[PDB]
């Protein structure tokens, strides 16, 4: 590439093409007519090369329209969920100080494998629902096997999270160890500072992992952070109430990744 | 005599309605300088002493509702078809607003489809007279309710323009005249004019933060006073005074607040529109359009139960405008059935409605969970890949109109989906809208809104749906497949629409026409009865009694009593055995002795004394399993 100029300013033309009227497309959405017509300048091939230089932002779909992960609507919809249970959901959160540029864009690139019963191949597929929105993704198999991993805001907290929420299930179990392996991939490869162990930090990282339980259903979640649940579960297989040493909690069902559930 | 309507004001987002009022009204004060927009739908009354040789005083209230968009959820309500409508134009803006006021000359069209509306330009002062021009092209006569004349008033300051827009609001007034019945001057009995007369005089001794008023409180007035009304003459005493807008008052069983009366109707309407102008620009945990209880004497639970019961609460506006795409797994233009609602415009209180009507039903295909997902124009219930319903809104590619594309899965599970919500909007339509499903003979007959299905012959890969006019569809009822004009390849009637065939209900009342043998014309196998609509036929080799029905009874009725039928399965109950079309019809189980009425009639020795009490134990028996059902016979 002789001229940096003309490529970073493609990359932002693809970024940014609008069209009048409202289409029929959601926001994030694109048609390769559409993409053609905005750009004034019609050409033949260098179409063809811009649609195949894609392999950095604007991913196939069908063959004739594309997605562009990173100018999806970022207005969170008003999202329900089968279960409303406190023990009826397993919720990990994975909270960090901020989300480093491209995070949610590969995140979701990467959940965009479909095969966490079949398999990698072993069955022949399941395509579930999705709603993707530029800081979540909601996966549903049945009202009983579903995913949403969403970003979400705390009160008085300056951080942010990637909330996980899943079914308390064994399909909730098998879609919650999938979804975190592969965000521990995506963790090790392309961001490591956030895994980075600081030794000024003292078994610290900016990365936390939790895990919600409660005790009695209707109280309000605690959390617990994973590196003290793998000490736990080292030890035994329940955790137990301070307090009150009988409400007793297996961790079967707070974090079943943990004991190979 | 009874000399009082209403004189609604209707514009949008800022414009000569609190201010055009004022000089109509000739209020010399003005005491607020810079006044805000209006909050709520601000009802007053004013009286007109026409000084002229007729001496009807007539006193009419004006209700200038709110133009901003926020507030458009809940003004259908007090949309009444006896009413004069204005309009206002913002002739700083010309040939642009113009445009902007056919959303609401629609929903004027759509709620008092009956009623004159009055167009007002309320600038003079700035600029753009052209705007005549395009009322008289395409806003004067095209789908649009009758517009009857058109002003031009400075608005700012009182003038000649202005005297003659409040003579032409009192023409029209003393000449409304629906169906010839001269509204304006009609005849009441006296004992409606003295209970709004005691009405309007308590209006002023309730309390301020309460104005709301028990049956009781009104039973006592009566009382106080010596009018002639008993229990049976307020049911339609209150209707009529809520009709003529003296105090609001819902009859309505589901919504438990019947016992309440609503005096001083501004009140109310401004207690409504609060909730829709809080906001909280702090941390947005919660997604734009939702809320839970946040914030006075015990009235912070009416408040919520009277939002719930208006259908205000979750906030269906200010709700997520953008929709999140959505990627549904069989798309491959045969799995899905997809009919359209063209319409020209979407009615203001439609989609808060429509979504607060498929929310509540949780119990589809019956009670598991559905998973959900609102936006402002949106659904998308789904409980799997092979289970879902996506009732959208989108605007179609040279296009002006606005259309309703629901889209469902076409398996066992779809056909019930689809025509649950289809009833669902059809009744919502005739319900609330009945100025849009409204036939037109005279003219083309468009009716405004042309329900489309979506059909295509090959199996997947067609690259686009040929519409179908449901109307055209439902006339090839003759028979069972629809066909191009190749007719080597057809399609079953049963994919792209099975409302209009009994497909949604269950498959065990199947018409099973091959098998049937029945002979409608001759009427001596028409003596189950006298005169009646049944006759006697055989079926699957045994004799039964099939009920023909007439043209009154709609496909849409006779498939709502057909789903509660199919499930009640008693042996002391008549059973359902099949139902179907050409012609609209129902087989039963034949009672060969008859009804019980006739052999009391002339066979009163045939009872052995101890049939006398079977009788009475299958009937107990009977009631039982129908009140086991909560459902009550309430003529035996
Ligand atoms: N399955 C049946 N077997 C025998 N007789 C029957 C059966 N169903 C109805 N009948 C009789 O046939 C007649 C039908 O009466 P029906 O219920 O149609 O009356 P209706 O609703 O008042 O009238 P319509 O609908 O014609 O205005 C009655 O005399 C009834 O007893
Ligand atoms: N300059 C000018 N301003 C006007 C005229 N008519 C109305 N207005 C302004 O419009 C405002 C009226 O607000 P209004 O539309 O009634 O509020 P809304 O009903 O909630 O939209 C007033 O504050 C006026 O300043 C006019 O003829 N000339």
């Amino acid at each position: 590439f002789v001229e940096p100029k003309w490529l970073c300013k493609i990359m932002a033309q693809i970024l940014t093409v609008k069209v009048e009227g409202c289409p029929k497309h959601p926001k994030g959405i694109i048609s390769r007519r559409d993409v053609e017509k905005f750009l004034s300048k019609k050409r033949k091939f260098p179409k063809n090369y811009m649609t195949q230089y894609f392999k950095l932002i604007a991913l196939p779909i069908g063959e004739e329209y594309l997605l562009v992960p990173s100018s999806l609507s970022d207005h969170r919809p008003v999202i329900e969920l089968p279960h409303c249970e406190n023990s009826e959901i397993i919720i990990r959160l994975y909270e960090m100080p901020y989300f480093p540029m491209g995070f949610w864009s590969r995140l979701i690139n990467r959940l965009l494998e479909i095969s966490p019963y079949m398999l990698s191949g072993r069955e022949r597929a399941l395509r579930p629902n999705r709603m993707y929105w530029r800081q979540g993704i909601y996966l549903n198999w049945s009202p009983e096997a579903y995913c949403l991993v969403g970003s979400e805001v705390l009160d008085n907290h300056p951080e942010s999270f990637l909330k996980i929420t899943v079914p308390s299930c064994r399909k909730g179990c098998i879609l919650l160890g999938q979804v975190v392996d592969h965000i521990d991939s995506l963790m090790e490869e392309w961001f490591p500072g956030l895994l980075e162990i600081d030794i000024c930090g003292e078994g610290e990282t900016l990365l936390k992992k939790w895990a919600l339980y409660s005790f009695n259903d209707g109280e309000e979640h605690q959390k617990i952070l994973l590196d003290d649940l793998m000490k736990k579960a080292e030890e035994g297989d329940l955790l137990v109430n301070p307090d009150q040493p009988r409400l007793t909690i297996p961790i079967s069902q707070i974090a079943p990744d943990l004991i190979l559930a | 005599p009874y000399n009082r309507m209403k004189l609604m004001i209707v514009g949008n987002t800022g414009s000569g309605k609190t201010t055009l009022l004022q000089q109509l009204m000739k209020t010399k004060k003005s005491d607020l300088g810079m006044q805000s927009a209006t909050v709520g739908i601000d009802v007053k009354d004013w009286p007109i002493q026409i000084r002229d040789k007729r001496k009807r005083d007539l006193v009419l209230n004006v209700w200038d509702f709110a133009g901003r968009e926020e507030f458009y959820s809940t003004h259908p309500h007090f949309m009444t078809q006896r009413a004069l409508y204005l309009a206002v134009y913002d002739l700083s803006k010309g040939q642009a607003e113009v445009d902007a006021m056919k959303p609401w000359l629609f929903n004027i069209k759509a709620r008092a489809s009956s009623s004159p509306v009055i167009l007002v330009g309320t600038h003079l002062d700035v600029s753009k007279a052209c705007m005549s021009k395009i009322t008289k092209e395409l806003l004067n006569k095209r789908g649009f309710p009758a517009i009857r004349d058109y002003h031009f008033v400075n608005a700012t300051e009182e003038s000649d323009a202005l005297a003659k827009l409040r003579k032409t609001i009192i023409n029209e007034s003393l000449n409304f005249k629906i169906r010839d019945q001269l509204v304006v001057g009609q005849l009441i009995p006296d004992c409606y004019v003295e209970l709004e007369k005691i009405i309007l005089s308590e209006r002023k001794n309730v309390p301020i933060e309460f104005p709301v008023i028990d049956r009781k409180r009104l039973l006592q007035l009566v009382r106080e006073n010596q009018l002639q009304l008993d229990e049976n003459e307020l049911p339609h005493a209150v209707h009529f005074l809520n009709e003529s807008g003296v105090l609001l008052h819902f009859q309505d069983p589901a919504l438990q607040l019947s016992d309440l009366y609503f005096v001083e109707p501004k009140w109310l309407c401004k207690i409504m529109a609060q909730i829709l102008t809080v906001k909280v620009e702090g941390c947005p945990k919660h997604p734009k359009g939702i809320i839970s209880r946040r914030d006075p004497k015990n009235y912070m639970t009416q408040y919520f139960k009277l939002l719930e019961k208006f259908q205000i609460a979750l906030v269906p506006s200010s709700l997520s405008d953008h929709r999140p795409v959505i990627e549904l797994p069989h798309c491959e233009n045969s799995e899905i059935i997809i009919r359209l609602y063209e319409m020209p415009y979407f009615p203001m209180g439609f989609w808060s409605r429509l979504i607060n009507r498929l929310l509540e039903i949780s119990p589809y295909m019956l009670a598991l969970r559905p998973n959900r997902m609102y936006w402002r124009q949106g659904i998308y219930l789904n409980w799997s890949p092979e289970a879902y319903c996506l009732v959208g809104s989108e605007v179609l590619d040279n296009h002006p109109e606005s259309f309703l594309k629901i889209t469902v899965p076409s398996c066992r599970k779809g056909c019930i989906l689809l025509g649950q919500v289809v009833d669902h909007i059809d009744s919502l339509m005739e319900e609330w809208f009945p100025g849009l499903l409204e036939i037109d003979i005279c003219g083309e007959g468009e009716t405004l809104l042309k329900k489309w299905a979506l059909y295509s012959f090959n199996d997947g890969e067609e690259h686009q749906k040929i519409l179908l006019d449901d109307l055209m569809k439902k006339a090839e009822e003759g028979d069972l497949l629809v066909n191009p004009d190749q007719p080597r390849l057809t399609i079953p009637i049963s994919q792209i629409a099975p409302d209009l065939i009994l497909a949604d209900l269950p498959r065990n009342i199947m018409l099973n026409n091959d098998e049937l043998e029945f002979e409608q014309a001759p009427e001596f196998l028409l003596g189950d009865g006298s005169f009646g609509s049944v006759y006697r036929a055989a079926y699957e080799g045994e004799e039964v009694a099939v009920k023909i029905f007439n043209k009154h009874t709609s496909l849409r009725l006779l498939r709502q009593e057909l789903v509660v039928l199919c499930h009640l399965h008693h042996p002391s109950l008549i059973s359902l055995l099949a139902a179907g079309i050409r012609p609209r019809m129902l087989v039963m189980e034949l009672a060969s002795k008859g009804s019980l009425d006739r052999l009391l009639q002339q066979d009163k020795a045939s009872l052995t004394r101890t049939l006398q009490h079977r009788i009475a134990l299958h009937v107990a028996d009977g009631l039982r399993y129908l009140h086991s059902a909560m459902i009550i016979y309430r003529d035996l």
